[PDB]
DNA sequence: GGAGGCCAAGATCTCAATTTCGTACAAGAAATC
């Protein structure tokens, strides 16, 4: 309803776009919440200097490191910048099978 | 000289299609794709750099407006110059290839050259493509079927005189007939093809040729047709484009940039403001957009991006934004040496 | 001047690359990037203040930018299209409106787009769509970030043009050692023949911007490299 | 001037991040009738570092003020537990005071 | 002198030398190779084509534009006073040996049909389409350095400024009157070197596994396929070795696959 | 009588077929207009 009522205010004020633009506007809005809700998560971690914090993140849609492309990327935005070197070598419970594909 | 990084949304009015010969084939017509059809479909840059230099072109055109005898001054070869930058006449300051920052004169005295080159001066416009934001923001839109009119209306049959009926009778009979008789050649033809996977290339020197002689075939059939060429009856093959609504994000630049330039390039987007059209299948009202960029520049000397305005392109109007691209316009209104002709 | 530390950038590859030959070298990317960053096109000056952002070898006189090498996912792989930038006479374009053709009992005389001078152009290059492109440099992360997001720069031929391999979702990552100029004695990016370096022989200037400046003979990588986006982002 | 030394006259264990948000923070401030956006991960002691520029700031036209609305009960309490000591021991150097308010 | 239209035209169309006339004394570049008048010691053949332009073309560059029916017979009887040209020819190739200054024609039975049989007493012709001009590279000897005009085509002044000659086996330049950029020489690079060794060992693998491979590089290069789908491919048919002769460049697979299959 | 323009003719050929699906919550403070 958010998405339908803001689609009726963006019709009533003129503005031309259909009401599936105003669901992909909603959903990357609450998407970019969810980003900072979850970079609050992490602060939580990691107060002191001194802290040192094994965070397990066991959501299976949280971007892999070898998937750039993976459909929620910017999750990989939770990780401060500093940590994103573990980020890339990150131990990962389920991982998804690769192999040696000579087409390297 | 300011280097303009237009960054922004183009978001579609009505679904936004593009064909290109190496993406569309015979399993139907394909956006551009940058590998398999599972890969993400893309705008091309070229054909809204093409959009944006005619509007530009058309702008250049109604500034310098048309003789006392109400013809345009440019010719055919000013006219492709200006157009697609091709030299027919084979008169163009051809600049040595080793300084790039040659053809200033030109440049000045021809803004349309210089933000969008021609053949042998560098254009100083990137316009890059407009990529989707999403995942599910392409569809086969179009399709349909061009429906014999007098089948589906019956009451259009007491227009046509029984000299006419008749006719009418005789060309659904041809083309039901032809109709099946192409059928019947076409299955001997997939099955050609399906035999082509067995071959031993004993028998591949003659198939092709073959099924070559089945399409020659087809078209003599076709040819036969006393009534009628084509089968009306046909059923439209769909068009990718981006749905309605879809966000793409796009990127285009004007490089150093006389107010001049700038000022053109604006000018150009508030007439393509007038018809914001990107694509063909205008039948269907395709390409149909509403944008907003935003207007960044590099400061001097450092790397940061300042944001000197926005060009929100819409159907309710065009809004300019920043008082910097108003005086880039203005410049461009002002400063009448412009020598477009040669 | 300022500490430059090898870093590998993997950026989404949205449009196919045009590879010029020689593979594009993210030195020449960053010229254009810089050329548009500090408006002027003068080769000394842009090159002077790339050296700031980029660490530049004296004795060997070539920038640490390794050359073009797309990444290879195991769903999308290295992919053959062809650019096609096709001349659209349109009926609009093709109207008096615009310009005066020249007249024959009062009609005009159709422009002759199926051959000459005023053709229908289409010309076709070869282009490869790989998911990501990658290169490896030994500089600042924070200005090549910068320009690679900001700048209207692309990988491959004419970007600003034919919009070329464009790149979006540039991500930098640290490496560990530089492969920049040299991996196992295969170069990874146009070097001087006397540099003891093995490739394929070919004639280029080493610095950007590379359609300027006596053509030197040069050795350079295979101008199409696949490497795992995995054994990529490896380190 | 004093705020070059701040954490090094006063003595505190400065970072690079804390002096860049000092002059970033003090130089937003200066804009008149502006809106600064600064992102300050847990680490930078946003307290001092928004904190910093308004004792130095006062040092021109002195009636300025500086009201710093935090969401939460906690926050709150933290940060201004923390600062009562940081702020004073600071202002001790320029030779600047403290009228430490409790508003609620 | 030391140019490749110069060396075509030494090797292949100074048979229609005779067919010229005296060129006139000219001072600028040739339209149609783009190289300046010094090295054509002064001297050009000015020219009207058929788009109305005052063009001066060169003595070899000018032997692509002659009318000598007599000699190259009769390309459309609909004009029974024009013969066939060599910048003119679509579908016709030429191998030239540049150190021996003969040429081989690769002409379609049509245009071999058409040829007279005075002119293959000059220039020995081969009856090849354009589909067999690489099965003639694979099978002959060739000698090198040599140019290999694919397509003499219709683009006169293209085929010319894109000639280049192939120094050795590993690099072919296949010339087909399109334009030689170095963003296009990769689909006009044959390496018939990697391509001979590549059919060499396809020997060692059966019909279905060549089939398979074949497709499944095509699919690939195109990007039909997945490249993991590619490789369990590849793996399930032992084809690996196969795949390490292949360059990774997609385009030369393209054409090296097409040199498979067609010869 | 020369100069534009419209139209027909010219050699065979090179290649590959996806099979739809996001996202599923908590509470900070309050003289509210
Ligand atoms: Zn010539």
């Amino acid at each position: 309803m958010k998405a339908e009522s803001l689609y009726g205010y963006l019709k009533e004020r003129g503005y031309s776009r259909t009401f599936e633009a105003v669901n992909r506007n909603i959903y990357l809005e609450n998407l970019r919440k969810v980003i900072r809700k979850a970079k609050q998560s992490v602060g939580r971690g990691i107060r002191s200097e001194n802290d040192t914090v094994r965070i397990i993140i066991l959501d299976p849609r949280f971007p892999e490191p070898t998937d750039l492309s993976s459909k929620h990327r910017s999750l990989e935005h939770i990780i401060p910048v500093r940590f994103r070197r573990e980020y890339r070598s990150c131990e990962i419970l389920s991982p998804a099978y690769f192999e040696e594909d000579i087409q390297c | 000289m300011r280097t303009l990084n237009f960054n922004g949304k183009i978001s579609t009015l009505e679904p936004l299609t593009v064909t290109v010969k190496n993406a569309v084939s015979t399993s139907g017509h394909r956006l551009p794709r940058n590998g398999g059809f599972n890969a993400a479909p893309y705008f091309p840059g070229t054909s809204i750099r093409g959009t944006l230099r005619h509007a530009a072109h058309k702008v250049i055109v109604d500034r310098v407006g048309l003789n006392a005898d109400g013809k345009s001054p440019f010719d055919l070869a000013e006219h492709f110059m200006l157009a697609q930058g091709v030299d027919i006449n084979g008169e163009a300051e051809t600049f040595a290839p080793g300084e790039i920052n040659a053809g200033a004169e030109l440049r000045s005295k021809n803004p349309l050259i210089s933000l969008f080159g021609r053949w042998g001066l560098s254009g100083k416009v990137g316009i890059g493509n407009a990529i989707p934001d999403g995942d599910n923001q392409w569809g086969m839109f179009g399709g349909g079927a061009r429906s014999i009119m007098f089948q589906r209306d019956e009451s259009l049959m007491e227009f046509l005189e029984t000299d006419q009926v008749d006719r009418l009778e005789r060309l659904l009979e041809e083309q039901a007939e032809a109709s099946v008789d192409i059928s019947q050649i076409k299955t001997e033809q997939d099955a050609l093809k399906k035999a082509m996977k067995s071959a031993d290339k004993d028998t591949k020197a003659e198939l092709q040729i073959k099924v070559r002689e089945l399409d020659e075939k087809i078209q003599a059939r076709k040819d036969q047709k006393q009534e009628s060429r084509e089968s009306i009856r046909r059923p439209i093959d769909p068009y990718e484009a981006f749905i309605t609504g879809a966000e793409l994000s796009h990127r285009m630049s004007i490089k150093n940039a006389t107010d001049e330039e700038a000022g053109l390039f604006i000018s150009a987007l508030i007439r393509f403001a007038a018809e914001p059209r990107f694509g063909g299948h205008a039948n269907h009202n395709c390409g149909l957009v509403e944008a907003h960029w935003t207007v960044t520049t590099w400061k001097p000397g450092e790397l940061v991006p300042v944001t000197l305005g926005e060009i929100v392109i819409t159907p309710n109007g065009v809004e300019i934004t920043g008082d910097e691209l108003f005086a880039m316009v203005k410049a461009f209104n002002e400063n009448q040496s412009f020598d477009f002709t040669a | 001047m300022l500490n430059f530390k090898p870093y590998r950038v993997i950026m989404s590859s949205l449009t196919p690359v045009v590879i010029s030959g020689i593979a594009p070298s993210l030195d020449g990317i960053l010229y254009e990037a810089l050329s548009q960053a500090i408006p002027s096109n003068e080769p000394g000056v842009v090159l002077a203040r790339l050296k700031e952002i980029l660490l530049f070898n004296d004795e060997l006189g070539v920038f640490h930018a390794s050359s073009l090498r797309f990444g290879i996912t195991p769903e999308q792989g290295i992919g053959a299209t062809t650019s096609m930038r096709c001349d659209y006479l349109s009926p609009e374009k093709l109207s008096t409106a615009m310009f005066s053709p020249r007249t024959r009992r009062g009609l005009f005389t159709r422009v002759l787009l199926t051959g000459g001078p005023t053709k229908r152009r289409m010309t076709t290059r070869p282009a490869y769509s790989a998911p990501y492109l990658t290169f490896d440099f030994v500089g600042s992360s924070e200005a090549v970030e910068i320009l690679l997001n900001h700048a209207h720069v692309g990988v491959g031929y004419d970007y600003f043009s034919a919009a070329n391999g464009e790149f979006n979702n540039v991500t930098i990552l640290p490496l560990d050692i530089d492969t920049s100029i040299s991996n196992e004695g295969m170069a990874l990016r146009p070097v001087p023949v006397n540099s003891g370096l093995n490739g394929i022989k070919g004639v280029s200037p080493l610095i950007p911007p590379y359609f300027v400046g006596e053509k030197l003979n040069i050795v350079h990588p295979a101008p199409v490299r696949t490497q795992l986006i995995s054994s990529l982002l490896r380190g | 001037m004093n705020t070059s030394a701040v954490f090094e006259s006063a003595g505190l264990s400065l970072r690079k991040v804390q002096q860049d948000y000092i002059e970033a923070a003090a130089g937003a401030l200066t804009q008149d009738h502006k809106v600064a956006l600064i992102s300050a991960e847990t680490g930078v002691g946003k307290t001092l570092g928004y904190l910093v520029p308004a004792l130095l700031i006062l040092l021109k036209n002195p009636e300025a003020k500086f009201v710093i609305a935090t969401n939460s009960h906690a926050l709150m309490h933290q940060i201004f537990r923390s600062d009562r000591p940081l702020l004073e021991q600071i202002a001790e150097q320029c030779g600047i005071k403290v009228t430490f308010s409790r508003l609620m | 002198m030391n140019h490749p239209v110069e060396s075509v035209y030494s090797a292949l169309t100074s048979i229609l030398l005779p067919y010229m006339g005296e060129p006139v004394p000219v001072q600028r570049n040739c339209s149609c190779c783009g190289r300046a008048p010094s090295e054509f010691d002064g001297v050009g053949f000015e020219l009207v084509n058929a788009y109305r332009e005052r063009v001066v073309h060169c003595r070899p560059c000018q032997t692509f534009f002659v009318s000598a029916p007599e000699l190259m017979g009769v390309e459309n009887p609909k004009k029974p006073t024009t013969g066939q040209k060599f910048g003119m020819w679509s579908g016709v190739g030429a191998v030239i040996n540049v150190e021996d200054n003969s040429s081989v024609l690769l002409a379609p039975q049509g245009v071999v049909n058409k040829l007279p049989e005075h002119f293959f007493d000059h220039v020995e012709v081969i009856t090849a389409t354009s589909g067999q001009h690489l099965e003639y590279l694979f099978n002959t000897e060739l000698k090198f350095p040599l140019i290999y005009i694919q397509n003499f085509g219709v683009k006169t002044y293209e085929l010319v400024r894109s000639l280049r000659v192939s120094l050795s086996a590993d690099a072919i330049y296949t010339c087909a009157d399109q334009l030689l950029t170095r963003q296009n020489e990769v689909l006009y690079m044959l390496d018939l070197k990697k391509a001979k060794e590549l059919h060499q060992e396809i020997k060692n693998y059966s019909k279905k596994e060549m089939d398979i491979f074949i497709r499944t590089v095509t699919l690939l290069a195109y990007s039909r396929i997945t490249p993991e789908a590619a490789s369990n491919e590849f793996k399930k048919n032992n084809l690996i070795p196969l795949l390490l002769l292949l360059p990774t460049d997609p385009h030369q697979r393209l054409s090296i696959l097409h040199l498979l299959k067609k010869v």
